[PDB]
Order: C-alpha cells, then structure tokens, then sequence
DNA sequence: TTATGTAATACGTCTGTAACTTGTTCTTATGTCTGTTATGTAGTTAATATAATTGAAGGATTTTAAGA
DNA sequence: TCTTAAAATCGAAGTTAATATAAACTACATAACAGACATAAGAACAAGTTACAGACGTATTACATAA
C-alpha cells in the first residue's frame, strides 16, 4: 500500500487538487507530514483533512509515522 | 449497455427512466466510466483481457 | 501451457486420491478393467503391476 | 474597585471550488431511395434418325416361407 | 412332406483423413451494387444553478492595567 499513488485513495477533486498542488504524490509523502503540516497548505481545511484521515484509516494507515530512508 | 436485460437501450429510454435528458446521462455514464477506470476496482477485469 | 512447478504439486493434489479406470481390448471379462491408485512418473509409458 | 484595553476563542460568513444540470451546436454514422449493370430465366431451332447397361464373381452356415 | 430361392450373420481396439469421362442465341425481368441525401445519435463547449469549503472577520469573555 506504501507504493501505490495517492489517487488510489480516491480523493475528492477538492482533496487531490490540493495534494497535487504541493506535488504530494506518494502515499508515503502522506503519511511522513504530521495533521499540523497539512493543515498549513492552502485551501486544505479542517473537513477535508478529517475526511483524508477516515479514507486512510480505512487501508489500515494512519498520519504521522516515520518511514526510514523513503524513498 | 443491456446487462441482465433483454434489449440494449440509447440515451432516450435512459432518460424516459426518472428525467429525459440526453447530456446528464452521457456525463453520468463518462464519470462511471473514469470511475471504473480507476486502478482500484478494475485488476479483476482487467485479467480478461 | 506453461508447465510451472505449482502446478505439478498441484497436480500431485488432485491426483493423491482420485483413481483411474484401466483397460485393455478385447474386454472378455469384467478383470478387463478396473481400477487403481495414480503414482505419477516420468515417461510415456503406463506402468502396469504384474 | 472599576474603567480600560489587550487577547483567546467560538461562531457567522464571504467568497472560491466544485458538483448537477441544461442549451445548443456541430459532427458523424446509418438507413433509405434511386439509377445502372449483371444475373437468371425462358422459348426455339424443320435432310433423318425409332427396345440400355455395366459389371461380377473360391462363403459357410442356419432359419423360414413359397412351389409342388 | 420334399425342393428352392431368399434372408441374415459373421471379435475388439488401433489407424485412417477424398479426386480425375461425357448447343447456342435471344429476349425479358429481376436482383445486386453503388452513390447521395436526410436523419438520428453522440461529442464538445459553454453557460447557468446550487451548496459547501476555507480561511477571514467578528463577537465575546477573561485577563491585565489603569485610576
């Protein structure tokens, strides 16, 4: 799951506009920012980031972990 | 496209269905399209090919 | 087709219990055919017990 | 004590994104009509001529109907 | 009661892949093929209608400062 591309989350146009705005392209890029990280990008909101974290958190992932030597 | 159905149908009778519009059952039937598209939900139709 | 090993283990599976009915023409009596446990070889050749 | 003024904080909210939907407008694939050529059908020919036809072959036993 | 012609039968697999002779002209109607036009179906762009998001601005409360 770490080496598919973001839209496989299948991301709202808002969400995955945003993300491809910061060239966020791999789910480790996701997970390697922090809540507060996210929070700062433009026209990325509180709804959108919780709604990022239910759809993350349904492939068994979550925000925050430390992935050594990616990639 | 006529699944579990007798006949195949144009976008005229898929309107008749609930609003007889020809575009939006066109829009909807493209963004199904890139829907299914999508590499999650299509590696088992794709090995028939 | 391709003749991976999986598939010979696979086959070894299907095989393990399932037997075979042989025959030999002219069937004069029932002992002409009748069956027997599968143990597979290389060969082209059927192995028959004496 | 109490006005005052800064500051955290929670809630409206104005605006920027995006979804749903229709107009309409242009393009193309298809169904149909029409004209022309090839195909398919049919009728006729008037010295005279007048009982096929081609094979094919070392069978050995039974049972069952016709003929007398 | 005795010939005499017919009728029917005659082992399994296995393999195997065929041939090869012998009217014409004319007249008519029909079917097929090609081309062009109209029509129905879809593709493309643009607009409108609508609610929600995202961060800002505001309002409220509590702490600090001033009298």
């Amino acid at each position: 799951i770490l080496l598919r591309p973001v839209d496989d989350l299948e991301l709202t146009v808002r969400s995955a506009n945003c993300l491809k705005a910061e060239a966020i392209h791999y789910i480790g890029d996701l997970v390697q920012r922090t809540e507060v990280e996210l929070l700062k990008t433009p026209n990325l909101g509180k709804k959108s980031l919780t709604e990022i974290k239910d759809v993350l958190a349904s492939r068994g992932l979550s925000l925050g972990m430390r992935l050594e030597n990616w990639p | 496209f006529g699944i579990d159905m007798n006949t195949d149908h144009t976008l005229e009778e898929v309107g008749k269905q609930f609003d007889v519009t020809r575009e939006r059952i066109r829009q909807i039937e493209a963004k199904a399209l890139r829907k299914l598209r999508h590499p999650s939900r299509s590696e088992v139709l794709r090995s028939f090919l | 087709e391709r003749e991976e090993a999986v598939v010979w283990d696979i086959l070894d599976e299907v095989i393990r219990e399932h037997p075979v009915l042989l025959n030999r023409a002219p069937t004069l009596h029932r002992l002409g055919i009748q069956a027997f446990e599968p143990v597979l070889i290389e060969g082209k050749a059927i192995q028959l017990h004496p």
